[PDB]
């Protein structure tokens, strides 16, 4: 079972600069593609009627050999060598997060200070 | 008499710019706040889409690997049957020709 | 059509002599192997160039991103 950070798409639409809409588009479709994909690609494949094959063979314990070999062959799960995003994120927080937010707050302060005066 | 009118119209004009500024500034306190709220939640989603994409792509891959092992083994198995089947047919085919050639003798 | 029946007999007998024969496929003729080999080759085409007597190797593809 997978974890999958939930996602509201209209927000995602609203955070991409225009010069980057391209990327964002491809990112969306891949997701959709990928999703469709998993809907159709089953967790595991059909089993294998070993008895039947054992029932119709000719080379001796080929089937026995194979059933054994099949089971307790552990297929590797692919390394996630791909989360450099975590990094590209933390980076854009240096950027977006703090820097902008800090300045926005300060501007909201002065505005407020400016409404202060005007009350008197 | 005029003393008043110019001054008064002056005095109104003022508070007319005052109310105006005041709306315009509070509208801006407002925008700023929306800008923020957005950069907040908002921005992470981009990276979340990306991380999600990865997760899936590995799953598909894992699954595909599994399917491949199946197809390939089964494929090796089915080969033996298809072969066996071909032999029989050919052997059989041959027998009938052996028969007629002999009975029509 | 009563006389007609005693032919079933004649077929069996000839079935019998064939079936009673153990030394490959009866009355070889070099062609048999040739044809055999030919069809044995088409199946290679169908099923792949591996040793079907053997359990398969696997080197898996890395994932792919678009």
């Amino acid at each position: 079972k997978l974890a999958l950070k939930t996602i509201d798409w209209v927000a995602f639409g609203e955070i991409i600069p225009r010069n980057q809409k391209a990327v964002a588009n491809s990112l969306k479709s891949w997701n959709e593609t990928l999703t469709s994909r998993l809907a159709t690609l089953p967790e595991k494949p059909p089993a294998i009627d070993w008895a039947y094959y054992k029932a119709n063979v000719a080379k001796a314990g080929l089937v026995d050999d194979f059933e054994k070999k099949f089971n307790a062959l552990k297929v590797p799960i692919p390394e996630d060598k791909y989360t450099a995003q975590v990094d590209a994120e933390e980076k854009e927080d240096v950027k977006s997060c703090a820097e902008f937010l800090t300045q926005s707050k300060t501007r909201i302060q002065e505005y407020e200070k400016e409404l202060e005066k005007m009350r008197n | 008499g005029e003393f008043a009118d110019k001054l008064n119209e002056q005095k109104i004009a003022q508070l007319e710019e005052v109310k105006q500024a005041s709306i315009k500034q509070i509208q801006d306190a407002i925008d700023m706040e929306k800008s923020q709220q957005a950069l907040v939640q908002k921005r992470h989603y981009l990276f979340d889409v990306q991380r999600n994409n990865i997760a899936m792509a590995l799953e598909v891959t894992y699954r595909e690997r599994l399917h491949r092992v199946y197809r390939e083994v089964k494929n090796r198995l089915d080969y033996h049957i298809s072969v066996q089947n071909m032999m029989r047919q050919k052997e059989q085919e041959h027998m009938i020709n052996w028969v007629e050639k002999r009975v029509v003798q | 059509l009563d006389p007609v029946q005693k032919l079933f007999v004649d077929k069996i007998r000839e079935y019998r002599t064939k079936r009673q024969t153990s030394g490959g496929p009866v009355d070889a003729g070099p062609e048999y192997q040739q044809d055999l080999d030919r069809e044995l080759f088409k199946l290679k085409q169908m099923y792949g160039k591996a040793d079907m007597n053997t359990f398969p190797n696997f080197t898996f593809e890395d994932p792919k991103f678009e």
